[PDB]
């Protein structure tokens, strides 16, 4: 709605030990290609996910904080960094639309969540520090940085974050999604979609990538490539 | 549903 105001709900923290559920590997799926980042399955619908978390109870305020064990002490930098959920809270609305990964310094999420607009955080206004509409992410705190490939030849692990719900640590296969260009790389399964915006986690408890290039393929078996730490500090390397 |  206000495609200007988006707050951090916290689904989970970035740590891939929550169900370890077998899954993955289906027939490479044909997907519809649309203004080059996204894709449908020629002419989709689509819904919001619906949030609760972020109470209006000083929803706005100018910034309380989210992580506070005791009230504000004046911090002004603690993150409670984790597996996020994007929802667009309107100062008098709430709707979630997609999810986000903030860890060590910086918040690594989609553009497709609604305009790529300003995130929010008990009212403090989370502007991008960059957003690439062509691969159709967003980084904040610079570029996205973290050093987390996943290694193709094994599985990817996903914090499947069911819409307002617990997390689901997902053992997926990989598969691909044929497009009118040509065949692409991802997760091609027959299952129950996360949120776009979960956490791409590698088997050996590494990683921390992003879940959502792609729809629901077929008639609901989520297709969405994956997505790892690409970018840097900002203007510094990943580390060295 | 998308979910995206």
């Amino acid at each position: 709605g206000s495609a200007a105001d988006l707050e951090l709900e916290r689904a989970a923290d970035v740590k891939w030990e929550d169900q370890a559920e077998i899954s993955g590997s289906s027939p490479i799926l044909s997907i519809t290609i649309s203004e080059d980042g996204s894709m449908s399955i020629k002419n989709e619908e689509e819904e919001q996910t619906l949030g609760g978390g972020g109470s209006g109870g000083g929803g706005e305020f100018a910034g309380v904080l989210w992580d506070v064990p005791s009230p504000p002490p004046v911090g002004k930098a603690e993150l409670e960094d984790g597996a996020y959920r994007i929802k667009q809270k309107g100062i008098l609305g709430y709707s979630q639309i997609g999810a986000g990964v903030y860890k060590e310094g910086t918040f690594h999420t989609m553009w497709h969540v609604t305009r790529g607009a300003v995130l929010m955080h008990k009212g403090k206004r989370i502007e991008p520090s960059w957003a690439d509409v062509k691969k159709d992410l967003i980084s904040y705190g610079g570029g996205w940085k973290l050093e987390g490939e996943w290694k193709e030849g094994e599985e990817v692990q996903v914090l499947a974050l069911e819409p307002g719900k617990n997390p689901r640590a997902v053992q997926t296969k990989p598969g691909l999604f044929k497009t009118n260009a040509g065949t692409i790389g991802a997760v091609s399964l027959d299952f129950s979609p996360g949120t776009s915006g979960s956490p791409i986690i590698d088997k050996k408890g590494k990683v921390v990538g992003l879940y959502g290039n792609g729809v629901v393929t077929r008639s609901g078996a989520y297709v969405s490539a994956i997505a790892q730490t690409e970018k840097s500090i900002e203007d510094n390397p990943e580390i060295e | 549903l998308k979910r995206x």
